[PDB]
RNA sequence: AUCGAGAGG
DNA sequence: TCTCTCGCTGAGCCTCTCGAT
DNA sequence: TCAGCGAGAGA
């Protein structure tokens, strides 16, 4: 297989031994795919937005004789774009222009927000993220109560008819054997009401039912729920059920029956989805696959029958938690939802409107307001369960958080009334939602992350790829199969062997049937799986030696993985999956080349390309510009940068990485450092979980990290001591007023320690870094004054420059005033006034940025779930050091691997070891100036070991220059990547440790650095991968002893923002009290807090150095006893 | 100003529940006021009297009678009797527990250099723990003549600041808390020392007590203000009083992980060792030649030991033996405090050796000497430990052979249970009962054979002739060590993982036949997934 | 300064005494200034003075005028403190039977009267409170004991 | 409302009763205080 | 010694509970009051001042009382 | 101060 | 005398971040 | 939502 250049660059070895087939689809496709339905022009208009135009459309008018018909809708171009929508703070939407005719005008509907490209959308300025969510599909279901429901025990089953939307349905038993339909989950009434009501006779509910009543294959249940029944007409059936839906309860015929059919048959109050149409033939048995919306009365008479059966045996009852029964919406489908439920809205004023007559002045686009709609639109993006902020830590984070489904929202499950089975995985599980990576708290079981092959049917059901089996042959076709169809078949395992013709070579292959693994003969195979790595998530195969592990700490690693913070120099891992790649292309975060090229120019902000011949338009210049980012924080307060991987001249195919964002190195997913660690106790530093770091980390800034901090400062409008922005503060010394300038405003680039004064004491606490980037907004129609004269100056100068850096190499390719037009608007936007909440003169926002570099309190942690706190900084001469006298970087304690389950930080720091030996072999042979042949020939014997490899390296067709450059990129260790559940084998460990020349075991003879004295002991070394994960020491610590107090209650508030004091809950009290501290106690309950005057007596007395306190009575108890007091019932202290 | 209109940074004003309640409750009343005074007919007067008892409903103990008032959003609103009952109420959350002044929180770790009376906390939460006794003796030494200059001198954190905070800390007490307070052992005094950093140096001891670790974990520090609180933490808090568990007899403060790893690898012996069989004067001999290299640690020799016995009525007598022991228990015996048997050190120390050693300490000498002695055991456990250099490897997990046969053996057991089974002899929950009976003594057996294989099987010669002695190995070492892990974590590294347990109960779908050292397959997997989500369940749900 | 605690129902005489204003008509809260409207829910004639030692009307605005009523709003001055302390009542035109004793238990109304709940539920909603009062009047406990 | 139904009285005798009104509980050192307090009566 | 554990200093109480008589009398009178201490003070705080007092033998609740009773006279 | 959503122990 | 529907009570602790009312 | 408990229903 040829190679891209920048895979050319670096080749990572693999021990791969399954041939893949299908390539990993796009991993953000879930979230790309329903929303472009939701704005697609789609003829046939079954989709979102011209489906829900068409549904409510047109407009009856109430017998007015009069209409209002609508021809199609275009959404208009954008005010702003997605960076200046991040700026300036608005949302990025466009606006939905439709021409309407009444019986001709276009009507402004709202704007509608849109999906930036990775998938992410801009609501205030701030990237937000709507989850997939997994609920029960519309359609009938038949349940059981087990036996639970009384002290009888016996089976109460029922079923119950659940709508897309609409009103629910339920038929259930009684221990005393009797019908009940219950609507609206409300109280019971007998079931044969609703069959009086829709307009059948006694005679024929007793002939639909009956043809003779025995023991075991039919009961007379019907005939008791008739007894039962008190109704015997239709119209006191009808009257009954109103009184049921309304308290009140007039009769009022002429009325109820309106009411019921209003209730279950009309179009406009109650639909059955296509999916819950087809759901519901399928259960109940029918040919044909489509129908009426709305519900008929041979389908409750059939829904019955079904029930009846059910509980007289001759059926099977559903299971809920089946992948088959559970449908995901996204993003799409919800934001269809609601804005069906605006148009409904609206129209409601249309029809209101239209009642009144109005000839020759009312227009189409009069009668039409857009604020609910609007309104509506807004509400969900911005206030939704399910459209939450975003995680910007790193890629995988990014991805991670995309392609996950949670069970919660709207027309979802509540934490508490989840049970103990909605939390456990099902059998069904297998290749649509992976088994592993979920959370740890009050939500397990409830948040789920989609598999890598894992796809969406049209309807919403999940289905997984396979390879068909033909004639006791594998082919290449993949045929996806959802959750009901694999049932039938049978499937075979991944891991089952070839012969390179597609004859299975076992006599009896292992395969799953039926949700049962068993083996099978070798004609009975009917499909197998496409890869060993199909059932776990993205942040469960970026794992190495993956099985290996237990799966808790999988799930561990997998969930420390998203916590990883970008460092301030990217450097691969050395041992990993091949995932890498996949994920750093598809997260959005690089800049990838859109066509191929060679480079014209490159820099640290911009990059030209030279678009070949063939790949530019007939009358395109044929030239490319990429714009990175540089130094623009994220949601987490971290660092998000772009770094060109790339020199002048260098061909560029299509695809090929241009620049390298956070945590990227080389188009590879990079999220921590390589570490020198050993296994060994060392003076008890390392105790229980605790890290020994040596100083040449904290020396070479391998775990600094870029940390990028906002404030703001409002100049509030008040009309007594009105807010001001001047250099001028009262009782101030000189040097605070020289380091501001004449505007008040801090310099850029400059120097900030705590306690110091950004706008004219604001920088807070302890943090202190520079000041990179100031903005400022002040309200339209007032001059801007002093600095933000020269701000927009600069803007505007840059702005010029800016573009017109574009329009030089635009021409260098290649009337005028096509071009010059834009540019006026483009001036218009900086000097224009801008956007401010009511009440605000002017708003300016500064940016710090601080390094954070490792010291003892930081938590570290690594892939295979093993976390630890940073106990320790040593000097270099105290680390224990080898033969050859290099210091180890970090010493870990064995005691975690036996009780913690993962073997695989063993087998990774083993493989790491070989592979940065033969990076010191490839290094030391090339600082020696070697011939050229011998680096091809030592190359290529590393790279054909193993026993038998899919990758199969050839160097012949490499040239001398780029093997110089493989050499030179792999002189600091050899990548090696191995596939989740198909990876290297002990034995390739070993022999690829003998190749390059150390210990086949993986334990040498290390010395003791203060006593220079060898260890009675081999220790195991090697190199592992660590990441520190975003819980600094930096952040966490907090102290206070006087601060500001509660209103209600005065004691001191809770959180470090508000520089308040820790809670001394009721099992302190206990201990306290079962230690007999009574003294203690009361002081903690009264002189520390609660108390207005302990607390003031106490301070001046330790002011004059004596330790005596008065307690007093506590506020809360005047508050409780005034509050019951104030309820109605006397309470007082009676002496 | 219980129900107070709390100020915004916007012109509008934040309303709490209650206001619009007694507004609504105001409304309705005034209604009734002016329409029965304007004699309007009875038919109407009646209907907003049931308003006027829903609003009164409403206003206190609300949502009751049913369709609770719904505010602007659609969450219910909060009544008088929600400010009493509830987790929320006034009764749990303002009265039983409450936020105190004078605290501080932060992260932990090891320093293992402390005593058992002492923590370490930062400089920079100290100083501002201490301010106001800080404020008094800079008064006091005449340094500053008001609390504001005093204040000053604190921010700017001159030299005499830091002179006056090492003064005031000298004694102080304070308490330290985790999160979880399960018993009373959760909350304890120690002696502060302040160190440069960011984050408290907890004592290794005390963690088993506090059920604390490392891995990020925090802790919370209160200081007690007044005299009695000083001596109430001195006396009945501090953790050199807290020996043992007010739930048993057994002490809380009992070396663990490090500690065990150095002691009983000091006190083990080998066979054929580097200057075995010699003659020494005493302990510090055997020290002297540990420490020069001219014998081995596990070393059997005779040394010439005294031992102080109190068997004589209220006083200490002496007695002087050789006895056969080797290096490193000599050595150990040198930080035993007078009055104890020698054969507490001539044995293996595992875990229950170490705490029992402990148990006779306190009940024979006192405290004092216990104190003494856990500090001097913790610092050798560590030394020694480090000194060993024992480490794990993927090369010291050993697999019998034994196992694939008792697994094919269980097979056939369990197909002819299916064989039976398919025959209508017997029902499905017996077939479960057997077949889950079966596994478990297949995995039980499994267990046995591969200890039995790590325990036994390692062979050394003396001048000669071959000879067998209990194992050096790291695994079989950490496992009968008892310093962390089990047989169950050994079995699963070596044997078969067994039987998982679903969060209700248990499944028999395979016998998973693959180690932690040969991965595991796909299928293996996925049916383990089910014990882990099982007890992440369990722990997040009970 | 004191050794028990004392609960009971609380008579209409012993509301009206708690009360340091004199009564609440006007159902407002604020906005009319940022000073508070007269006889609101936030008063300075009911509940106290807002500044410390300083009047809503502002005659006098020191310590040494302590202990003295205001003439432009009537309001006397105090530290501030004392809104945490006073209270107010709301006089109802028709008797409002309490939910405490109604529901929420079995009702003391509904073991007074012999009758169950649902024959009270049903009068008190219409389908009155003031029979109720009369028929609790009506009894005397020591006959029926 | 059973104890303002029955008009009953509290005599502070426990540990929260203690507790929340903020005085000294009746047992450890606080044990000298109340018993001195109950000879007093 | 007597820093690090009371034990000796509460057998001559034999109450652990009974530590008023260090706290609320001695080290209060010693802190606030003009009383000069017994045994040398070795740059010690108060309150491990009058615990070393009690330890040795000099400070219990009868002394303390004889004393006041002694300073109630004039 | 609430609500919603995450996260740590 | 007693077996059954219907209602109301409860469901661990501490800490951090963001947005939106 | 599951799991119990007391008062009220007829049978
Ligand atoms: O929901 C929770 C989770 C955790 N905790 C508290 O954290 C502890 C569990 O979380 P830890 O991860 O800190 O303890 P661990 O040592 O058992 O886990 P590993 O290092 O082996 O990975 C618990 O013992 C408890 O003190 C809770 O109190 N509630
Ligand atoms: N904390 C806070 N509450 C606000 C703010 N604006 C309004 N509220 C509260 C006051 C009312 O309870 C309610 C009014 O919301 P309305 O705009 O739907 O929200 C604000 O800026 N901050
Ligand atoms: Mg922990
Ligand atoms: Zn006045």
């Amino acid at each position: 297989m040829v190679y891209s250049y920048t895979e050319k660059k670096r080749i990572r070895k693999d021990f791969g031994k399954r041939p893949q087939v299908l390539d990993v689809p796009y991993l953000l496709s879930i979230q790309l795919d329903s929303f472009q339905k939701f704005i697609e022009q789609d003829p046939e208009g079954q989709y979102g937005l011209e489906a829900a135009f068409r549904s409510v459309f047109p407009i009856q008018s109430y017998s007015g004789n009069s209409e209002l018909q609508y021809v199609s809708y275009r959404l208009g171009e954008p005010v702003f774009d997605v960076q200046e929508c991040q700026i300036r703070g608005v949302t990025y939407s466009a606006p939905l222009r439709v021409k309407l005719r009444l019986v001709e005008q276009e009507v402004y509907m709202g704007e509608i927000p849109l999906m930036t490209d990775n998938g992410t959308f801009v609501i205030n300025g701030t990237e937000r993220v709507i989850v997939s969510q997994l609920h029960r599909s519309p359609g009938v279901f038949f349940d059981s109560d087990k036996g639970k429901t009384h002290s009888s025990g016996k089976v109460l089953y029922n079923a119950r008819i659940i709508p897309y939307r609409g009103s629910w349905l339920d038929f259930e038993f009684d221990p005393k054997d009797n019908l009940f339909v219950r609507i609206d989950r409300r109280r019971k009434l007998p079931a044969t009401i609703i069959l009086r009501a829709l307009n059948y006779t006694t005679e024929q509910i007793l002939d639909l039912f009956f043809e003779f009543t025995n023991d075991l294959d039919h009961g007379p249940y019907i005939s008791e729920t008739l007894r039962v029944d008190p109704t015997n007409d239709r119209l006191s059936a009808l009257v009954e059920i109103y009184r049921m839906m309304r308290p009140g309860e007039p009769p009022t015929r002429e009325a109820a029956e309106s009411l019921f059919e209003n209730l279950f048959f009309s179009e406009d109050r109650y639909d059955l989805s296509a999916v819950g149409r087809m759901k519901f033939n399928r259960s109940l048995l029918r040919e044909e696959i489509e129908g009426s919306g709305i519900l008929s009365k041979d389908d409750i008479i059939d829904v019955m029958k079904k029930l009846i059966d059910i509980r007289n045996g001759k059926g099977e009852v559903d299971d809920i938690d089946h992948l088959g029964n559970r449908r995901i919406r996204s993003v799409g489908e919800m934001a269809e939802n609601q804005f069906r439920v605006g148009l409904v809205r609206v129209e409601r004023a249309v029809k209101e409107r239209l009642s009144l007559g109005d000839l020759d002045t009312l227009m189409p686009q009069d009668m039409i307001n857009a604020k609910p709609i609007s309104a509506a639109v807004k509400e969900f993006f911005g206030s939704s369960q399910l459209s939450q902020f975003m995680d910007q830590n790193n890629p995988l984070s990014e991805i991670t958080h995309k392609r996950r489904i949670s069970a919660l929202g709207p027309g979802g499950l509540t934490r508490e009334r989840a049970g103990f089975e909605v939390r456990d995985v099902h059998p069904t599980h297998y290749g649509r939602v992976c088994p592993i990576e979920t959370p740890e708290g009050p939500n397990i079981g409830l948040i789920n992350s989609l598999s890598v092959y894992a796809q969406t049917n049209e309807y919403g059901f999940l289905e997984t790829p396979y390879r068909k089996v033909t004639d006791g042959v594998v082919t290449d076709e993949i045929h996806y199969l959802s959750a009901i169809e694999e049932g039938n078949y049978v499937i075979a395992q991944a891991n089952s062997n070839l012969d390179e013709e597609g004859h299975f070579v076992e006599d009896l292959v292992t395969c799953r049937s039926k949700g049962e693994s068993s083996l099978f003969s070798r004609d009975q195979v009917d499909y197998m799986d496409v890869s060993t790595q199909q059932v776990v998530s993205v942040g469960a195969s970026l794992i190495p030696f993956l099985e290996h592990d237990d799966a808790n700490r999988a799930l561990m690693g997998a969930n420390m993985q998203r916590q990883a913070v970008p460092t301030l120099r990217a450097d691969k891992p050395l041992v990993g999956t091949g995932m890498e790649r996949a994920v750093a292309v598809d997260s959005g975060v690089t800049a990838v080349a859109k066509r191929g090229g060679v480079v014209q120019y490159v820099d640290a902000s911009r990059i030209v390309i030279k678009v070949n011949e063939d790949e530019m338009y007939p009358g395109e210049a044929g030239i490319d510009i990429y714009n990175l980012t540089k130094y623009t924080r994220s949601n987490q307060n971290t660092c998000i940068n772009q770094m060109p991987c790339v020199s002048l001249g260098e061909p560029v195919e299509r695809g090929d990485v241009l620049a390298d964002g956070p945590s990227t190195d080389l188009g590879e997913l990079a999220l921590g450092q390589n570490m020198r660690v050993a296994f060994m106790p060392w003076n008890g530093y390392n105790f229980e979980d605790s890290i020994l770091v040596s100083e040449r980390v904290v020396q070479e800034d391998r775990f600094t990290t870029i940390h990028i901090q906002e404030l703001a400062c409002v100049s509030r409008d008040t009309k007594l001591g009105p807010e001001e922005i001047t250099a001028d503060i009262p009782n101030v010394g000189e040097a605070a007023l020289s380091k501001l300038d004449e505007s008040g405003i801090v310099y850029i680039g400059a120097e900030v320690t705590g306690g110091d004064i950004l706008v004219g004491l604001r920088v807070p606490n302890g943090v202190s870094g520079t000041v990179i980037d100031v903005q400022v907004f002040t309200r339209d129609g007032v001059e801007k004054d002093k600095r933000a004269l020269e701000i927009e100056e600069m803007q505007l100068k840059q702005a010029k420059k800016d573009l017109s850096e574009e329009l030089q190499i635009l021409e260098a390719g290649l009337l005028k005033h096509e071009f010059e037009k834009k540019l006026e608007a483009k001036r218009r936007k900086i000097t224009q006034g801008d956007d401010l909440a009511p009440g605000v003169l002017k708003i300016v926002k500064v940016y710090l940025a601080v390094k954070r570099r490792i010291q003892p309190g930081d938590k570290m942690a690594g892939r295979h779930g093993n976390k630890g706190v940073i106990s320790k900084i040593n000097p270099i001469e105290d680390m224990p050091y080898d033969e050859n006298g290099t210091p180890v970087d970090i010493v870990l304690n064995p005691l975690g691997v036996p009780s913690r389950m993962n073997i695989g930080q063993i087998l990774e720091t083993h493989l790491g070891m070989a592979a940065k030996g033969i990076g010191d072999k490839i290094n030391a042979m090339l600082k020696q100036q070697q011939e050229v042949a011998k680096l091809r020939e030592f190359i290529q014997r590393a790279y054909d070991l193993g026993a038998d490899v899919r990758q199969k390296v050839d160097l012949s067709t490499f040239s001398d220059e780029e093997v110089m450059r493989l050499a030179e990129n792999l002189r600091k260790g050899m990548p090696i990547a191995t596939p989740v559940f198909d990876g290297a084998k002990e034995a390739e460990i070993k022999e690829l440790l003998k190749l390059g020349d150390l210990p086949t075991s993986g334990q040498i003879r290390l010395y003791d650095g203060r006593t220079g004295e060898q260890f009675e002991r081999p220790v195991t070394v090697g190199y592992m991968y660590m990441l520190k994960l975003n819980h600094l020491v930096d952040d966490k610590m907090h102290a206070r002893s006087t601060g500001s107090y509660s209103l209600v209650t005065q004691q001191p508030l809770g959180g470090k923002a508000q520089f308040g004091g820790q809670r001394f809950g009721e099992m302190e009290v206990w201990a306290l009290e079962a230690y007999g501290a009574a003294y203690t106690l009361q002081e903690m309950l009264t002189v520390k807090s609660d108390d207005v005057n302990g607390r003031t007596k106490m301070y001046k007395n330790i002011v004059d150095g004596n330790h005596q306190m008065e307690p007093g009575m506590p506020e809360s108890f005047n508050v409780l006893l005034k509050e019951i007091r104030s309820l109605g019932i006397n309470i007082e202290l009676e002496d | 100003d219980l129900r107070p209109l709390v100020p915004l940074d916007g012109g509008r004003f934040a309303t709490s529940d209650l206001n619009d309640l007694y507004r609504r409750v105001i409304n309705r009343n005034n209604r009734l006021k002016r329409l029965l005074d304007l004699a309007a007919p009875d038919i109407i007067v009646r209907n907003e009297k049931r308003m006027l008892q829903e609003a009164v409903d409403a206003l206190l103990d609300n949502g009751r009678r049913g369709r609770a008032i719904t505010g602007s959003n659609k969450r219910p609103l909060k009544s008088l009797a929600d400010m009493i009952k509830g987790k929320q109420g006034r009764f749990r959350q303002n009265l039983l527990g409450k936020r105190v002044d004078y605290s501080g929180r932060s992260v932990i770790t090891v320093g293992p250099y402390l005593r058992l009376h002492q923590c370490g906390l930062p400089k920079k939460m100290a100083l501002e723990l201490f301010k106001p006794f800080i404020y008094g003796k800079l008064e006091l030494r005449g340094l500053a003549t008001t609390i504001k200059a005093a204040k000053k001198m604190v921010e700017r954190e001159e030299a005499v600041v830091w002179d006056i905070l090492d003064e005031v800390i000298r004694e102080h007490p304070v308490l330290l808390n985790r999160a979880p307070t399960l018993h009373r052992l959760g909350i304890q005094a120690f002696e502060p020392v302040l160190i440069e950093g960011k984050a408290i140096q907890l004592h290794p001891l005390v963690c088993a007590a506090y059920n604390a670790d490392f891995d990020g974990d925090q802790m919370a520090v209160h200081v007690p203000l007044t005299l009695e609180a000083q001596l109430e933490a001195r006396a009945l808090m501090m953790s050199t009083n807290n020996i043992l568990s007010p739930a048993n007899g057994e002490p809380i403060i009992v070396p663990s992980q490090d500690v065990v790893l150095g002691l009983y690898y000091m006190t083990r012996d080998c066979v054929n060792a580097k200057g075995e069989g010699m003659v020494l004067t005493g302990p510090k001999e055997a020290e002297r030649l540990y420490r020069s290299g001219l014998a081995s640690l596990h070393a059997r020799v005779k040394v010439r030991i005294t031992e102080y016995e109190k068997d004589a009525n209220g006083e200490l007598v002496a007695k002087t033996s050789l006895k056969d022991t080797t290096v490193g228990r000599a050595i150990l015996w040198m930080i035993v405090p007078k009055g104890l048997p020698y054969s507490i050190v001539n044995q293996a120390l595992g875990k229950k050796a170490i705490s029992k050693m402990l148990n006779t300490c306190y009940r024979i000498l006192g405290l004092k000497p216990t104190v003494i002695f856990a500090d001097q055991i913790m610092y050798t456990g560590f030394a020694y430990a480090a000194r060993s250099g024992a480490s794990v490897g993927i090369d010291d997990m050993v697999i019998p052979e034994k196992k694939h046969e008792i697994i094919s053996e269980a097979e056939a057991e369990v197909a002819e249970i299916q064989e039976q089974f398919q025959s209508g002899l017997v029902t499905a929950g017996e077939r479960y009962n057997k077949v889950i009976d079966i596994w478990a003594a297949a995995n039980d057996r499994v267990s046995k054979a591969m200890m039995d294989n790590l325990q036994t099987e390692t062979v050394i010669n003396r001048d000669g002739q071959e000879e067998k002695q209990v194992s050096f190995n790291s695994i079989y070492m950490m496992a009968d060590s008892g310093a962390r892990g089990s047989a169950a974590q050994i079995r699963q590294l070596a044997g078969m993982r067994g039987l998982m347990a679903k969060p209700d109960g248990s499944i028999i779908e395979t016998p998973i036949t693959a180690n932690f050292r040969e991965g595991l397959n796909v299928l293996q997997y996925f049916i383990s997934t089910h014990g882990a989500r099982k007890g992440l369940a369990d722990t997040a749900l009970k | 300064e004191f050794d028990a605690i004392k609960i009971a129902l609380a008579s209409p005489d012993m509301i009206r005494s708690w009360s340091f204003g004199e009564v609440k008509k006007p159902e407002t809260i604020n906005y009319r200034t940022f000073k508070p409207e007269r006889d609101g829910l936030f008063c300075a004639r009911i509940f106290g003075p807002v500044k410390d030692y300083e009047c809503l009307c502002g005659k006098y605005k020191r310590l040494k005028h302590r202990g003295v009523i205001c003439e432009k709003c009537g309001v006397e001055v105090t530290q501030t403190k004392v809104r945490r302390e006073r209270m107010g009542h709301i006089e109802l035109a028709s008797p409002t039977a309490h939910i405490w004793f109604l529901k929420s238990l079995p009702s003391r109304i509904g073991l007074l009267l012999d009758m169950p709940l649902r024959d009270i539920e049903r009068v008190l909603y219409f389908e009155g409170a003031e029979a109720i009062q009369a028929l609790l009047k009506s009894m005397d406990l020591e006959q029926e004991c | 409302t059973e104890a303002a139904v029955a008009g009953k009285r509290d005599e502070l005798r426990g540990l929260k009763e203690n507790v929340i009104v903020g005085r000294l509980i009746p047992a450890g050192t606080g044990y000298a205080y109340h018993q001195d307090r109950m000879r007093r009566r | 010694m007597a820093r690090v554990t009371v034990q000796d200093a509460v057998e001559k109480i034999g109450n652990r509970f009974d530590l008023v008589l260090v706290a609320a009398r001695r080290a209060r009178q010693m802190q606030v009051g003009g009383k000069d201490p017994l045994v040398p003070e070795e740059n010690d705080k108060t309150t491990v001042i009058a615990l070393r007092e009690i330890e040795e033998g000099l400070i219990n609740n009868q002394i303390l009382d004889v004393r006041e009773r002694q300073e109630q006279q004039e």
